[PDB]
């Protein structure tokens, strides 16, 4: 993967 | 609660940026990656994934893939795949935008 979440998104990963 | 990893593509939509919106579910939380043309995905500032803020009560997201400025080379096949320890599936749509 995500450009915007280098860390995922609330544990949503790429 | 566990449950399976889920996904739901809908038709792109033009708001302002152009959007294919999506929702995503599973306990855990799963792992996305988008195919464009059968080819992974890699984001960047023109077409990106963003998702709307979590409702507290819930588990599932919702979002964008997201074109501020699409061109002619974005038109195609677009696949999300979502995946956790209990599920995995896939959803693709056909988006124009020129």
């Amino acid at each position: 993967g995500f450009f915007l979440y280098p860390h995922g998104f609330y544990g949503i990963v790429c | 609660v566990s449950f399976p990893a889920s996904v739901q593509l809908h038709t792109a939509v033009e708001m302002h940026h152009w959007c294919i919106p999506f929702s995503v579910d599973g306990q855990p939380a799963p792992s996305l990656r988008w195919l464009f043309n059968g080819s992974v995905l890699n984001e960047t500032s023109f077409i990106f994934t963003e998702f709307l803020e979590p409702a507290a009560n819930e588990t599932v997201r919702h979002g964008c893939l997201r074109l501020n400025q699409p061109t002619h080379v974005n038109n195609g096949n677009y696949t999300l795949l979502a995946a956790n320890p209990f599920g995995q599936a896939s959803a693709s749509i056909m988006a124009a935008f020129m």
